[PDB]
């Protein structure tokens, strides 16, 4: 590394990388709606009896 | 007059029953009624139709 490499390139640390110690920063919450919900596939029909 | 059992014929449709005027509902309103179960308990007259 010291003798056989001539030039080096440096960039800001990508934010996607994360050390193993900071694994709790990856904790996140996702919400799924209740399974009792029923989604209608039938259209509404409009009528009058007058 | 005719001696019928439980005669369905009245000389005239009564104006008052038990001291209160009999409710009159047009056929169109009765067709669209969704609280029909509460109405029939008291009794009513249907008109505006043949």
């Amino acid at each position: 590394s010291k003798m056989n490499v001539s030039y080096r390139l440096y960039i800001k640390t990508p934010a996607c990388l994360l050390p193993l110690s900071d694994y709790m920063r990856a904790q996140h919450d996702y919400v799924s709606p209740s399974s009792s919900r029923v989604y209608i596939k039938d259209p509404a029909v409009v009528y009058t009896r007058s | 007059r005719f001696g019928f059992r439980d005669s369905p014929f009245c000389t005239s449709l009564p104006r008052t029953i038990m001291g209160n005027d009999v409710r009159r509902i047009s056929y169109n309103v009765f067709s669209m009624m969704e609280d029909i179960d509460d109405v029939i308990s008291e009794g009513f007259i249907l008109y505006d139709a043949y």
